[PDB]
């Protein structure tokens, strides 16, 4: 079933560290990260490797929406940690749409204070949720307003689809690239015991998965899975590992499964 | 679910002896989001690190790439060095090499 989505990550921060922006935004389109904000630059900017070719006038659009949400966050972090009387804060929101294979769109619009739900709003029903007692204070204020639930609507049912769209069409070249995996075993003996691990490199799209097995047969209760992490060019790494007899070493071997892939690789640990 | 950061430290390309390459340390689960990460060669920060936009998983918890170009040779030892307030004393991540 094909999907796509498009999700914005806020965060305002009273202690970010030292020449740190206080306020970021990072924006991704399924698992790619498309463009983003901070409040050093005051600039919204694409990542030119996925979208190479936009005009600024949409550019301007996102820059100014981006300041806007950093003055709301600000004022967050102000008047926020009064009401839960409680050190340095943080706000995060999280919120975007899908599109789907079927015609059909979701929203998603989450928010969080010191890193604990805060509230969340439901584009079907018009409605908010809070996590808390203090936070239904905002709920309550914000739905008996009437305001914020249209412009949620519109936000998410409308800009975000459209730009979802845009931005899969402008990023189309990026987003169907697939980058294979190059994949090493490794072994490494200690105290009597050979470890053998499996790096896959670089791999785009982010889905992997990765198993040891040996004599044919997966080996999961010794495995350890590393997790699947960025590298700084949007493809991604993953690796597992498994201890073994060092007599056994030439028997395991390593499977990956990836898109990229015409058939699952398999790869095993071959010193000299 | 600490909020103490989790680290790994891995090379973007398969590692040999005298090619150019990047190294990468991730950390992420953690909070606040305030974090010190550092590449370290022989126990020297290394040059020229590049650190990602502030950004969060599902659960909340922070997260950060940091990477920078280097030469990896046999017999240096690389790292990751993490600073966070949820941490007594700096942490350290070997990498391990591959090779």
């Amino acid at each position: 079933f094909g999907s796509h989505s498009l999700r914005y990550f806020l965060t305002g921060m009273t202690d970010p560290g030292p020449g740190m922006p206080r306020f970021v935004i990072v924006g991704y389109v399924d698992d790619k990260i498309f463009g983003t904000y901070n409040s050093k630059s005051r600039t919204a900017q694409p990542i030119v490797e996925m979208l190479p070719q936009e005009d600024q006038e949409h550019w301007d659009t996102q820059t100014q929406k981006a300041q806007g949400g950093e003055r709301d966050f600000d004022w967050n972090l102000n008047r926020l940690p009064e009401r839960y009387n409680k050190g340095s804060h943080t706000m995060q929101m999280m919120f975007g749409c899908d599109i789907l294979e079927d015609g059909s769109i979701r929203g998603y619009d989450q928010y969080a204070f010191d890193g604990r739900d805060f509230l969340a709003f439901d584009m079907d029903t018009m409605t908010f949720t809070a996590a808390d007692p203090v936070a239904e204070i905002t709920k309550r204020r914000w739905e008996t307003e009437g305001t914020y639930a249209e412009r949620w609507k519109h936000e998410l049912g409308t800009v975000c689809v459209q730009n979802l769209r845009r931005y899969l069409e402008h990023g189309k070249a990026a987003l169907k690239r697939r980058v294979q995996p190059e994949v090493r075993v490794w072994g490494k003996e200690a105290d009597g015991i050979l470890t053998l691990s499996c790096h896959a490199h670089g791999f785009y799209p982010r889905p992997i998965t990765i198993s040891w097995m040996k004599d044919g047969m997966v080996r999961d209760q010794e495995t350890r899975w590393g997790g699947i992490v960025p590298n700084s060019d949007g493809t991604y790494h993953a690796s597992a590992a498994i201890d073994v007899l060092p007599e056994d070493g030439d028997k395991y071997w390593c499977r990956v499964e990836h898109a990229s892939l015409p058939q699952p690789g398999l790869f095993s640990w071959e010193p000299q | 679910a600490d909020l103490t950061p989790k680290v790994q430290v891995y090379s973007r390309f398969p590692a040999s002896a005298g090619t150019k390459n990047v190294l990468n340390c991730f950390a992420a689960g953690f909070h606040p989001p305030k974090i010190s990460i550092t590449l370290m060669k022989d126990g020297v920060p290394m040059e020229g690190a590049q650190y990602s936009d502030m950004s969060f998983n599902d659960d909340w918890t922070f997260q950060r790439l940091v990477h920078a170009d280097f030469t990896p040779s046999s017999g240096s030892t690389y790292a990751c060095k993490v600073e966070h307030e949820t941490l007594k004393e700096p942490q350290v991540y070997k990498w391990d090499p591959e090779f």
